[PDB]
């Protein structure tokens, strides 16, 4: 995914 | 051949390193033998070796802290000639600042010959005292004399060495891409890495969705190490080792950003969690991107 | 439908924006009409619209500066009911903080209906005065009344919009790879971007081979904008737009690092040279990597 | 190359  | 890099230069006979006294940038500052602490930054004792094009096994030696060069006073071949820090440049033709560095007869330590005088860097009398004179002295390449033998303890990696350390790690995603930013990196002890983190203000930063989340912590840690490098050292031509990675969990449904550093032996990476300052061999993510 | 994002909400009848008075986080702080300056950050006038799952065209509206939510006082359907900032959460079931936002009869402006009361956000009497009351008022979805019509001026991009802006740029290398770090980004006017740069200490930084070179300037600018975001705004769930790119010249024999931002229309990128603070449509490099 |  998108780095959280 | 000795490779371009940052060295801690340690006498073969006694545990004294080549030290630029008080880190001073003054011309004629004495270079002396001094005790050292392993697994620290020895602030006055790091030397950047720059190979000279078309002169075999010959180098300038720049003190990382002062930005001044190891200099044989007036290029004299007299035994006892002062070795001092002096202003210069990485590729000078000044023979006072040019040093041929090749393996000793022991085959692990090196001798350091002034290119002009053909005399050797000598810890006078093998004195282990803090502040002991280092001088240019008569010598030969093949003799055993430990006054003139020096271990070049490599404190830097090339980008190619960093690339190898990442590649042998077992937590690298199949899609991984790495982006190299510099050529030669000072590897920090974890104690120093941690100090930069403690001093960065990150320990006292709150995790906040998107506005200050893992990517912000990781980029902030990388900026903090970049700033520390420039602020700490006067020499040029090297960077400080501090990577940023993006990773994805095993389930492929969560991603994170974090930092990484290198082991003492320079062979493997170690992950750094910039929210809590932990070091980890497994951070729970496989890296798909790195920049360093 | 209105998309998730940051909005500047401007009355259709008079040039007053929805303003949380003095940016105050106090519960019951009045929301008022106030004049504004285009191409600035209007600090008290930015609203993060968060869609509510399984409630059609319905949103919380969080003031970016205060982190408090647009709230219809006690959910009253009486005409004249106070609209105020109040503590809440992005996905509350509190109907006082839930707002159905759909296109007006004009088809460009929106009306803002409280989900509980079914009354509309109303600039009372169309008063253009700084500090003019905004209230919940009787109304209908289809009427022309400009007291209840609001332009949602979009100040953020999604990561997909940023990705499109990069892709239409003519200075992208064939090997380009982009790494997205967040979901929704506040786009800065160049005047604000520049102020963050001026305040970062970069203008007074010296270029130094590897130790503080283009990659250090670009990462430092990105960290400075990240810090500014967290320090400036109390809301969560968005990031500030500031990219880092690596690029290679036409001859393929030199590389550089730099930053990038977005045009006012959000359709194209603009390059930012962090050593001198210049904006450029062509920086002399084709980008092979970006993170943002 | 390497960003200089
Ligand atoms: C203990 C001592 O070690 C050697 O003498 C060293 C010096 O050795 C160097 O200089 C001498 C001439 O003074 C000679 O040229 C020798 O090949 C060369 O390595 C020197 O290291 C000084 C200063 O530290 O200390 C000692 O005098 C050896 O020659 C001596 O016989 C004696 O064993
Ligand atoms: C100039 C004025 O505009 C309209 O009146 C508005 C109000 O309009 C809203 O409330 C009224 C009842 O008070 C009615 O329900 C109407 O459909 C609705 O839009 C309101 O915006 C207030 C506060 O700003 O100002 C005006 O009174 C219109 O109905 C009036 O005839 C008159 O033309
Ligand atoms: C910057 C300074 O570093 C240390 O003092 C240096 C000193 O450091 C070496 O010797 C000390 C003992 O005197 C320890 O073994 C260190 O591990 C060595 O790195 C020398 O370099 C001398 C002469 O040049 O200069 C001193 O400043 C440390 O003791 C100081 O607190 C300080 O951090
Ligand atoms: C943070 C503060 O912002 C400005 O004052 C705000 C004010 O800003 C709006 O109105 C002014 C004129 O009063 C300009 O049109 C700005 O472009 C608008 O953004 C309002 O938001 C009021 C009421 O909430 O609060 C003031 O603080 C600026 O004038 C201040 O110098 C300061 O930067
Ligand atoms: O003194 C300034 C110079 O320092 C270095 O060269 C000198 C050399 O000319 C001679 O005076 O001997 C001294 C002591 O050994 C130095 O090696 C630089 O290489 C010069 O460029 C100059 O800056
Ligand atoms: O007052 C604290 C609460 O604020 C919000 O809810 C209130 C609501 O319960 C009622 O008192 O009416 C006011 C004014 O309209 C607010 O909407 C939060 O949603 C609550 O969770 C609570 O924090
Ligand atoms: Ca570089
Ligand atoms: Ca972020
Ligand atoms: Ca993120
Ligand atoms: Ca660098
Ligand atoms: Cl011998
Ligand atoms: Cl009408
Ligand atoms: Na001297
Ligand atoms: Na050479
Ligand atoms: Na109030
Ligand atoms: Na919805």
């Amino acid at each position: 995914p998108v780095p959280r | 051949s000795l490779r371009r890099g940052i060295y801690h230069i340690e006498n073969a006979g006694v545990p004294s390193a080549i030290d630029l006294k008080d880190g001073s940038s003054s011309d004629g500052t004495p270079i002396v033998g001094w005790q050292f602490t392993p697994d620290t930054i020895n602030w006055h004792q790091l030397w950047l070796a720059e190979p000279i094009p078309n002169v075999a096994d010959t180098f300038t030696l720049c003190n990382l802290f002062s930005g001044t060069y190891m200099d044989l006073y007036n290029g004299s071949s007299e035994a006892g000639t002062a070795v001092n820090g002096w202003q210069g440049t990485a590729f000078t033709t000044n023979p006072h600042q040019l040093w041929t560095i090749k393996k000793s007869s022991d085959g692990t330590s090196y001798k350091i010959q002034n290119y002009g005088s053909k005399t050797f860097v000598d810890l006078v009398n093998g004195d282990s005292s803090d502040g002991a004179k280092i001088a240019g002295w008569t010598g030969t390449w093949d003799e055993g004399n430990p006054h003139q033998k020096w271990y070049f303890n490599r404190m830097s990696v090339s980008s190619a060495e960093a690339q190898a350390a990442i590649a042998r790690n077992p937590h690298i995603h199949g899609t991984y891409r790495g982006y190299i930013l510099d050529g030669e990196y000072l590897v920090l002890p974890n104690a120093t890495f941690t100090q930069i983190w403690k001093d960065s203000g990150l320990p006292g930063s709150k995790w906040r969705e998107q506005i200050y989340d893992c990517d912000d912590f990781a980029i902030a840690m990388k900026a903090a190490v970049g700033k520390w490098g420039a602020d700490s050292w006067k020499a040029n031509g090297f960077a400080i080792f501090c990577g940023v990675m993006l990773g994805v969990n095993k389930a492929g449904d969560a991603a994170a950003a974090y930092n990484f550093t290198l082991t003492k032996d320079h062979a493997d990476i170690v992950f750094f969690e910039p929210q809590n300052g932990g070091y980890l061999n497994d951070i729970g993510y496989d890296s798909y991107m790195a920049f360093y």
